């Protein structure tokens, strides 16, 4: 099993560090906006099945780009990430969900992720508002920190499990 | 020596035009990248793997 | 509003700073392009043909 | 049959991209933008009884180190080193271009020095005889071309292919 998973959401929310945390257990306090498109992999054992996650990443830019179709093409999973310290990143989440469904295949498993949980003091999005939006739209929901690690394995592994349950 | 108001204002005008040209060329580079990556993603997506493994 | 000398100069300093960041970004984009093309040229050079044949 | 890799080299603005489009596509553009990246186009001629494909590469004429330089020259059997005959500076730097060429290709690669933009010759800054003489003294072919009106564009690339072919057989 190889499951293509995409990372979507605003610039700055932590997509690239969630990728590097999950796939290499590495984090960079410095990272700049991503150029182009890349992917990294991690393979887990689910029951008795080896499952490779092939997780794609690009800058969270709202404008039209040529790569958008091919980015979403064949994806069976998505993490739609906002920064829980930045309310603008959450407000705009219905717009990303719009894009996902325009390009994504029908059976895509979607998890809404509020990243930067380690910055609880600068929080601008209540867990509750985000959970309910997720529940209303049939999306999974978690809060993570790529920085300290909280829920990062759980977030990617829960998506892979739900994909695996379907396939 | 101290620049006059008009000398400072000319420098600002010149910098505004340079900024416009730089923004134009950034989008040309970004558009090149995007058009190239469409071909890569479709033909040989392993090139996009991090870390790279030839 | 007729900007004062200090307001013009501040607008200039801000543009100068914007320019430095735009120049760094341009070189980041150019380096990305060069590094990607190295791999394309090694593995699948037909991607670079004009006109393109998939 | 044969595939000969040929590179275009020389200063930004001399007309490399337009010589390539004019030969391989019979197209020309007034757009003055520097080339981004690296591209190649092909044209196949018959030399004697062989079908010979010219695979001609293009990139911007930048002096600075670039990651793509080695792979750009790798495997090349010919080079057109181009200048703008209306801009003396583009000619003055020809020997720096040859130096770079011979850091990446064998010393006896077939090379043509090309003085491009001949339809602008009312504004010539490089004498035909002077560049012809330089080409002769350095073992280079030479021609003046115009990618805009086509003058000598076919001859320039077909002469390079003919020499490579002679040398290879
Ligand atoms: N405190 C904290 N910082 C984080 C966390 N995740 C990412 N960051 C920091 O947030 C900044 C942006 O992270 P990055 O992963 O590059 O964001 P991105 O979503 O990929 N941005 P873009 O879409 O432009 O490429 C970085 O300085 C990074 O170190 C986190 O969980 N906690
Ligand atoms: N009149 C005339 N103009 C030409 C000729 N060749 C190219 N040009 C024009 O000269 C300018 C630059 O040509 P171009 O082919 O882009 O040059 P280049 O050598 O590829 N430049 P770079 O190395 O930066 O990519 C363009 O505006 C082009 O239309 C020519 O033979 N005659
Ligand atoms: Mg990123
Ligand atoms: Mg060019």
């Amino acid at each position: 099993f190889v499951f293509k998973v995409v990372l979507i959401g605003e610039s700055g929310v932590g997509k690239t560090n969630l990728l590097s945390r999950f796939t290499r257990n590495e984090f960079s306090h410095d990272s700049r906006t991503t150029i182009g498109v890349e992917f990294s992999t991690r393979t887990v054992m689910l029951g008795t099945a080896a499952v490779k996650a092939q997780i794609w990443d690009t800058a969270g830019l709202e404008r039209y780009r040529a790569i958008t179709s091919a980015y979403y093409r064949g994806a069976v999973g998505a993490l739609l990430v906002f920064d829980l310290t930045k309310h603008q990143t959450y407000a705009v989440v219905e717009r990303w969900l719009k894009e996902l469904y325009d390009h994504a295949e029908a059976t895509i498993v979607v998890m809404l992720v509020g990243n930067k949980s380690d910055l609880s003091q600068a929080r601008e999005v209540p867990t509750e508002e985000a959970r309910m939006f997720a529940e209303n739209n049939g999306l999974l929901f978690l809060e993570t920190s790529a920085l300290d690690s909280t829920n990062v394995e759980l977030a990617f592994e829960t998506v892979l499990k739900e994909i695996f349950a379907k396939v | 020596r101290s620049l006059t108001y008009e000398e400072v204002l000319q420098e600002l005008v010149k910098h505004k035009e340079l900024l416009r040209r730089k923004d134009t060329h950034i989008r040309e580079l970004e558009d090149y990248i995007d058009n190239l990556l469409v071909r890569v993603m479709e033909e040989t997506p392993s090139i996009l793997r991090v870390p790279y493994e030839p």
